[PDB]
C-alpha cells in the first residue's frame, strides 16, 4: 500500500477504479447474532436424590433465546460434555418425552458411560422468552483437570450463525485462563510459579 | 441368523451360585459351538466356556475350571451357565455368544454374539 | 475472472508439439470474492468464440459423507393421494452406513424463483443408511395460494435434505431439484424426426419419448391416433419408429402420436401432433427419391443399408445411372461416392461401412439429376440423418492393475492400468469424491464433448426438406449447377428457432499428513506396442492418507484418434479403526474453539479399548498438566464412532497444525492424523473504494498527458500486522 | 418383401417393406396385398395391407408377439387381370 | 502377499540358548504383527509370541514369558525368536506368521504362514 503514479497519455476515455481489500475490525460482533445462549452448570445442594451415588452430580441448564422477529425453526443443540461426566439418563428420557425436545433412539439406547456427546433437537426456539432446559449431569470417573464442556445451538439450514458457550464448574463462562493485552495472548493455564 | 438375549444377571456375594441363561431366536440344532465370553472392567473380552453341538465336548478357561459349567438345551433352544464359588474377581459382563465350531477357545470365529449381562461380587 | 465479472489473470499459450494439452495453474489469493469464478479461453484467430468453464470458490470443510436424495419416480402426478415419497440415503465415503437425523423441507419451484412449504419440514431418523419421507398432497394445496391442482402443473418441486450425524460432528446439506408435478409420466417429441414427407412414400416417426426431467424412456408403447395398428415400442435410445402410409397428394400430413402404457388411464397418455408438409418437386413433375434406413442404432463397425428408390415416368428411364451420396459428419464432408444404379433397378442398396469416424451421427444426402423431364435440368434429393452411438473414436479403460482382492490401506502402493490407444498421451486427475459432494457440476465427459459438437454442426432439420435446395440447406451444403440451380443463400452463422502404560510411544506412530482435495495431476504417454490397437501401461502410484474413495478420471489425447474422456475409477480406501479430526476451515485468534476426533471403529464384534491423544502445540493454549501431551482413555462399541472433544485457544496466526494420535489396547495397530487449520485475526474482511476517476488525455491534463496520483490507502479500521491488497482497474470507455 | 432387421424378439415390430415392379396400363387393379404368417407349421396371423394406388411401396407394421418364436414365413401375394386377360398371381416370401 | 521362510532349528542342550531368522520375501514395513507359533508332538498349534510393526510392543504366552524373545530389523525384513534357560517342554515345530495386528494373541488372523523349524531340545 503506498501512492502510485499514473500516466494516462493518447486519445479516448477510460476509467481508473481502484479498490484497497483489507481486514476490518468488527465492532458489536460477538458471532452469536442470531441466538441468545446462556449455559449454567451449577452443585446440587440436594446431595441425596441421586441412586447411583456419584461424586459430584451437578445439574446443567441451558437457555436459549432466537434474535429476530419470529420464532426460530428445528433447532440443534450439541452438547459435548466434560471429561469424567456423563448426562442423567432419566432426565434424558424426561426431556426427549416433552413435546418440543425430541433426542433420538440411538443416543437413549447407549449406555450410561462412554457418552460424552449429546444432541437435543428443538423444534421451536421462542423470540420473546428464554427456552430453558436443565438435566443432571453424574462424574462416573473423577479426573485431573476437568476439561471445559462446550453447547453449541445453531438452526438446521446453517452451520454458521451459531453460538458456542462453554461451561466449567470453576471458570467463568468455560473459558481457560489467558494473559491477554493488545491482541497479544499467553496461555496461563499453567502453575502459578 | 440368531437373535441371541441373555438373562440372569445381578449382584451376587462371594463363594455364592450364579445361574445365567440365554436364549436363542432361531434355530440351534445347525450351530456347532456355543460359548460365553467375560469381559472384566478395564481388560478385553477373554474365553471362560465353551459347549458342543451335542453337549459332549466341554472347554473352559484355566481360571473357572473347577467351578463353571456349561450345558446346552436343543429342545427350547438355549443355554446356561451354572457357576459355585463365586471368586471376587469375577464382576464382569457376560455374553452368550454362538460359532461354527472352528477353535471354539478363541472368540473370532464365533459370529453371533449377545449384549451382556452384569454379573457383580461383592467382597 | 471474478464474479463480478473483471479478468484477474490474462495468458498467452501455445499449444504447438504439446499434443494439444496445455497443463496451467493459478494460485488464488487469499484476499478474494467468494461465489462462481470462470475461466475463459480462446483461440486467437477466432476471438468471439469463448469456451468456457465454473469453479467455485468458496470457504470449505470436506464432509464425511454423501447424502442422494431420491423420490421413487422421477415426477409427480397431481392426482397422486399418496404425495411425493423420497427416500434419503446417507452413505460413506468410504462405503459405509450412516446413522444419523435428517432435516427434510419441500418448495415450489416456480419459474426461476422458488417457495418454500414451511409445514413440509420433517424431521426423521436415519437407520442403516436410509430413511423415508412423504410430503403429503394436502399439504402441497395448502401451502400454494393459489387454488386448484392444475396450476400446479408446470411448477417443478424441489426437496433439501440437511443430514446431521448421530456424532453430530458432521452435517451433509443436499438438494433434489427439478422435480416437475406434471399430468402425464412421458413426453413425446418430434426432433428426431422429418418435418417435410415424399407423398406416396412411407413416412418415419422417429418419436422421442422422455420421462418428463429429460431422460429418455424405455419400453414405452406408442402409436399413431387413427392407425391402431401402428405401435411401435421405445428402444434404448428412447426414440422408436413408427413407419406410416402417406398417401400420393400434395397435403400436409397431420400425425398425432400418443402413448399407449398400459398402466395410466387415457388421461395419463402423453400426446403431440406434427404438421408435416410435402416434398416439393420442380415443375410438379412426380419425380421423388426414397432414402429408406431400416435402423435402430449402430455401433461403429457394423454396416447398413441405404435403400435407393427412384419415383418418375420411365418416358425419362435409362438416363438416371448413379445416385451421388455424401456423408456429413461433425459439420464437415466425410466421405462422398456414386451408387451405380442400372437401368431396370427401381431400388438399389448402398452398404455403408460404419467406422468410428461417423461418432455422432451422420448425414446421408443423396441426389441425382434429369435433362429430358420437361426440356431443363432437375435435381432431386433426400436426406436423412442417421444417429450412430456416441462413444470413444478411440478407447480409454482405467482400472486395477493388481488384483484387488484386497481394500487398500492409506499410503499403499497401488498398481493403476491403462489401457488406450498407441501412442495417445493419458493426462490424470485423482480427487476426494467430498468434492463432488460439495460441488457436483461442470466436469468434463465425453458426453458433454459429443453434445458441444452436435451443437456446433451445420445441419439444421434431420431427414429432408421442402425442395432439393431445402434438403441441401438443412443437411448444411451448398449445391451449385452451371445450368442455374442452385441451394438458396444461406447468411447466418446459427440455426434458425422454428498412569503409565504408554501405548502411543511404544507404538511409534507416524501420523497420516497428506490430505490432499485432488492429485495424481500426471501426464503420461502409452508408448508400448500395442495388442489388437489397444496399448496397456501399468502406473505404482502412492495412495494419499485420506479414508475415502478417490475418483481417478483420465484423458486420453491421440493423434490419430482424438480426445476420449475415460469412465471415472473409484478407489475405495479404508481402515477398520481410524481417526477423523473434524477441524474447521477457520478459526478467529485469541477465542476459544472445541473441535473433534472422531475415532471409527469397524470391527464386527469387539469393541475397542483406544487411548487418544492431542499432542502439544504451543501456539494453542489448552489444560496444562504435569504431562504437557493431553491424553485419555476412550472405549468404541463395535461398528459405531465416538466424538472426542478438545477445547483450544490459538494464540498465533497461520497455518497451525493439530496432532491426534490413537492407539488400540491390546491390538497391534494405531492410526495418527496431523492436519492444519488456518487462524485468521478476529477483523472482518471488507473492501473501500480507494478512488473512481476518468481518464481524458486531451481533456484532461497538459501536453497532451493526464498525470493521475493514486493516493495511499486511507483504511483507519485496518487490523495491525495484517495483509491488504489494492487492485488496479484500467477500463476503456466505448464511445459511439 | 423387404425385411432389414438382424435380431428379432417379441414385442418388438418388424416393418416389413412390400415393394411392386408392375407396368402402370395395369395399375389401380391392385389394392391390396395378402399376407399370411406361417410359424410352427400352420396359419398364425392372415391380413390384408390396403396399397393406395400411386404408392410404389408400402410398409406393414408386424407386432411380433411371443407366439412368433421360433420363426416365421411372411408370405405375400397380389392378383390381377394380365394384358392377355387371364388372371395372373404374384408372390414372394421370407423367412425371419 | 509374502513368502515366510524360517531357519535355525535342531539339537540343543537343557538351560542353553536359541537363535532363529524369520525371512520374508516381500515387505516387512507394512505387516502390523508377526508372531512365533510353536506346535508340540501330539497337541495344537498355540502362541508363544508376537511384534509389533515399530518393535515397541511386545506379547508373550504365559509359559514362556521370562525365557523368550522376540526382535523386528525391519532393514532386511528379520524377525528374530531368542529363549535362553529352555526347558524340555519346548521341544515343538516353530513357525513364523504375518498378521495384520487384531487380536495378535491368537492364529485366526495371522493370514501368512511359514513351514518351521523342528527344535528339540533333551534333557
Ligand atoms: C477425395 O478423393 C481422394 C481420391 O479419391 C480420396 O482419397 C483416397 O480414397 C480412397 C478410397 O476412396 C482411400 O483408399 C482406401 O485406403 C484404405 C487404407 O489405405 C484401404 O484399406 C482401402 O481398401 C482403400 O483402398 C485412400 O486412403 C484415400 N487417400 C487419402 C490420402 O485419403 C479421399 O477420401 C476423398 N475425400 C473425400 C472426403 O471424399
Ligand atoms: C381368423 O379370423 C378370426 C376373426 O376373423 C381371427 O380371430 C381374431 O384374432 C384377434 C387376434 O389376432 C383377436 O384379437 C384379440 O382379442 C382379445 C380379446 O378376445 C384381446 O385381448 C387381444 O388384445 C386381441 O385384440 C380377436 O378377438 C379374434 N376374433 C375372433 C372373433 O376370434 C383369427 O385371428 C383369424 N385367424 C387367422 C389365422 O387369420
Ligand atoms: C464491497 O462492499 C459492499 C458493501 O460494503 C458489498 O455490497 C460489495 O459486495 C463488496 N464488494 C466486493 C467485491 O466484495
Amino acid at each position: 500500500n503506498e501512492g502510485f503514479t499514473v500516466t494516462a497519455e493518447g486519445k479516448g476515455q477510460g476509467t481508473l477504479s481502484v479498490v484497497t481489500m483489507y481486514h476490518a475490525k468488527a465492532k458489536d460482533q460477538l458471532t452469536c447474532n442470531k441466538f441468545d445462549l446462556k449455559v449454567t452448570i451449577k452443585p446440587a445442594p440436594e446431595t441425596e436424590k441421586r441412586p447411583q451415588d456419584a461424586k459430584n452430580t451437578m445439574i446443567l441448564e441451558i437457555c436459549t433465546r432466537y434474535r429476530g422477529d419470529q420464532d426460530a425453526t428445528m433447532s440443534i443443540l450439541d452438547i459435548s460434555m466434560m471429561t469424567g461426566f456423563a448426562p442423567d439418563t432419566d432426565d434424558l428420557k424426561q426431556l426427549a418425552n416433552g413435546v418440543d425436545r425430541y433426542i433420538s433412539k440411538y443416543e437413549l439406547d447407549k449406555a450410561f458411560s462412554d457418552r460424552n456427546t449429546l444432541i437435543i433437537y428443538l423444534d421451536k426456539v421462542s423470540h420473546s422468552e428464554d427456552d430453558c432446559l436443565a438435566f443432571k449431569v453424574h462424574q462416573y470417573f473423577n479426573v485431573e483437570l476437568i476439561q471445559p464442556g462446550a453447547v453449541k445451538v445453531y438452526a438446521y439450514y446453517n452451520l454458521e450463525e451459531s453460538c458456542t458457550r462453554f461451561y466449567h464448574p470453576e471458570k467463568e463462562d468455560g473459558k481457560l485462563n489467558k494473559l491477554c493485552r493488545d491482541e497479544l495472548c499467553r496461555c496461563a493455564e499453567e502453575n502459578c510459579f | 441368523q440368531v437373535q441371541l438375549v441373555e438373562t440372569g444377571g445381578g449382584l451376587v456375594q462371594a463363594g455364592g451360585s450364579l445361574r445365567l441363561s440365554c436364549a436363542a431366536s432361531g434355530s440351534i440344532f445347525s450351530i456347532n459351538a456355543m460359548g460365553w465370553f467375560r469381559q472384566a472392567p478395564g481388560k478385553e473380552r477373554e474365553f471362560v466356556a465353551t459347549i458342543n453341538r451335542s453337549g459332549g465336548r466341554t472347554y473352559y478357561a484355566d481360571s473357572v475350571k473347577g467351578r463353571f459349567t456349561i450345558s446346552r438345551d436343543n429342545g427350547k433352544n438355549m443355554v446356561y451357565l451354572q457357576m459355585h464359588s463365586l471368586k471376587p474377581e469375577d464382576t464382569a459382563i457376560y455374553y452368550c455368544a454362538a460359532g461354527t465350531g472352528w477353535s471354539p477357545q478363541t472368540d473370532c470365529e464365533y459370529n453371533y454374539w449377545g449384549q451382556g449381562t452384569q454379573v457383580t461380587v461383592s467382597s | 475472472e471474478n464474479p463480478e465479472g473483471i479478468p484477474v489473470k490474462q495468458d498467452s499459450l501455445s499449444s504447438q508439439n504439446q499434443l494439444g494439452v496445455l497443463p496451467l495453474s493459478w494460485d488464488i489469493p487469499e484476499l478474494v470474492n467468494m461465489g462462481q469464478w470462470k475461466i475463459r479461453a480462446y483461440y486467437e484467430n477466432s476471438p468471439q468464440q469463448v469456451f468456457s468453464t465454473e469453479f467455485e470458490v468458496k470457504e470449505y470443510v470436506l464432509p464425511s459423507f454423501e447424502v442422494i436424495v431420491e423420490p421413487t419416480e422421477k415426477f409427480y402426478y397431481i392426482y397422486n393421494e399418496k404425495g411425493l415419497e423420497v427416500t434419503i440415503t446417507a452413505r460413506f465415503l468410504y462405503g459405509k452406513k450412516v446413522e444419523g437425523t435428517a432435516f427434510v423441507i419441500f418448495g415450489i419451484q416456480d419459474g426461476e424463483q422458488r417457495i418454500s412449504l414451511p409445514e413440509s419440514l420433517k424431521r426423521i431418523p436415519i437407520e442403516d443408511g436410509s430413511g423415508e419421507v412423504v410430503l403429503s398432497r394436502k399439504v402441497l394445496l395448502d401451502g400454494v395460494q393459489n387454488p386448484r391442482a392444475e396450476d400446479l402443473v408446470g411448477k417443478s418441486l424441489y426437496v433439501s435434505a440437511t443430514v446431521i450425524l448421530h456424532s453430530g460432528s458432521d452435517m451433509v446439506q443436499a438438494e433434489r431439484s427439478g422435480i416437475p408435478i406434471v399430468t402425464s409420466p412421458y413426453q413425446i417429441h418430434f426432433t428426431k424426426t422429418p418435418k417435410y414427407f415424399k407423398p406416396g412414400m412411407p413416412f418415419d416417426l422417429m418419436v422421442f419419448v422422455t420421462n418428463p426431467d429429460g431422460s429418455p424412456a424405455y419400453r414405452v408403447p406408442v402409436a399413431v391416433q387413427g392407425e391402431d395398428t401402428v405401435q411401435s415400442l421405445t428402444q434404448g435410445d428412447g426414440v422408436a419408429k413408427l413407419s406410416i402410409n402417406t398417401h400420393p397428394s400434395q397435403k400436409p400430413l397431420s400425425i398425432t402420436v400418443r402413448t399407449k402404457k398400459q398402466e395410466l388411464s387415457e388421461a395419463e397418455q402423453a400426446t403431440r401432433t406434427m404438421q408435416a408438409l410435402p416434398y416439393s418437386t420442380v415443375g410438379n413433375s412426380n419425380n421423388y427419391l426414397h432414402l429408406s434406413v431400416l435402423r435402430t442404432e449402430l455401433r461403429p463397425g457394423e454396416t447398413l443399408n441405404v435403400n435407393f428408390l427412384l419415383r418418375m415416368d420411365r418416358a425419362h428411364e435409362a438416363k438416371i445411372r448413379y445416385y451421388t451420396y455424401l456423408i456429413m459428419n461433425k459439420g464437415r464432408l466425410l466421405k462422398a461416392g456414386r451408387q451405380v444404379r442400372e437401368p431396370g433397378q427401381d431400388l438399389v442398396v448402398l452398404p455403408l461401412s460404419i467406422t468410428t469416424d461417423f461418432i455422432p451421427s451422420f448425414r446421408l444426402v443423396a441426389y441425382y439429376t434429369l435433362i429430358g423431364a420437361s426440356g431443363q435440368r432437375e435435381v432431386v434429393a433426400d436426406s436423412v440423418w442417421v444417429d450412430v452411438k456416441d462413444s470413444c473414436v478411440g478407447s480409454l479403460v482405467v482400472k486395477s492393475g493388481q488384483s484387488e482382492d484386497r481394500q487398500p490401506v492409506p499410503g499403499q502402493q497401488m498398481t493403476l492400468k491403462i489401457e488406450g490407444d498407441h501412442g495417445a498421451r493419458v493426462v490424470l486427475v485423482a480427487v476426494d469424491k467430498g468434492v463432488f459432494v460439495l460441488n457436483k457440476k461442470n466436469k468434463l465427459t465425453q458426453s458433454k464433448i459429443w453434445d458441444v459438437v452436435e451443437k456446433a454442426d451445420i445441419g439444421c432439420t434431420p431427414g429432408s426438406g421442402k425442395d432439393y435446395a431445402g434438403v441441401f440447406s438443412d443437411a448444411g451444403l451448398t449445391f451449385t449447377s452451371s445450368s442455374g440451380q442452385q441451394t438458396a443463400q444461406r447468411a447466418e452463422l446459427q440455426c434458425p428457432q422454428p498412569l503409565d502404560e504408554d501405548i502411543i510411544a511404544e507404538e511409534n506412530i507416524v501420523s497420516r499428513s497428506e490430505f490432499p482435495e485432488s492429485w495424481l495431476w500426471n501426464v503420461e504417454d502409452l508408448k508400448e506396442p500395442p495388442k489388437n490397437g489397444i496399448s496397456t501401461k501399468l502406473m505404482n502410484i502412492f495412495l494419499k492418507d485420506s479414508i475415502t474413495t478417490w475418483e481417478i478420471l483420465a484423458v486420453s489425447m491421440s493423434d490419430k484418434k482424438g480426445i476420449c474422456v475415460a469412465d471415472p475409477f473409484e478407489v475405495t480406501v479404508m481402515q477398520d479403526f481410524f481417526i477423523d479430526l473434524r477441524l474447521p476451515y477457520s478459526v478467529v485468534r485469541n477465542e476459544q474453539v472445541e473441535i473433534r476426533a472422531v475415532l471409527y471403529n469397524y470391527r464386527q464384534n469387539q469393541e475397542l479399548k483406544v487411548r487418544v491423544e492431542l499432542l502439544h502445540n504451543p501456539a494453542f493454549c489448552s489444560l496444562a498438566t504435569t504431562k504437557r501431551r493431553h491424553q485419555q482413555t476412550v472405549t468404541i462399541p463395535p461398528k459405531s464412532s465416538l466424538s472426542v472433544p478438545y477445547v483450544i485457544v490459538p494464540l498465533k496466526t497461520g497455518l497451525q497444525e493439530v496432532e491426534v494420535k490413537a492407539a488400540v489396547y491390546h491390538h497391534f495397530i494405531s492410526d495418527g492424523v496431523r492436519k492444519s487449520l488456518k487462524v485468521v485475526p478476529e477483523g472482518i474482511r471488507m473492501n473501500k473504494t480507494v478512488a473512481v476517476r476518468t481518464l481524458d488525455p486531451e481533456r484532461l491534463g497538459r501536453e497532451g498527458v493526464q498525470k493521475e496520483d493514486i493516493p495511499p490507502a486511507d483504511l483507519s479500521d485496518q487490523v495491525p500486522d495484517t495483509e491488504s491488497e489494492t487492485r488496479i482497474l484500467l477500463q476503456g470507455t466505448p464511445v459511439a
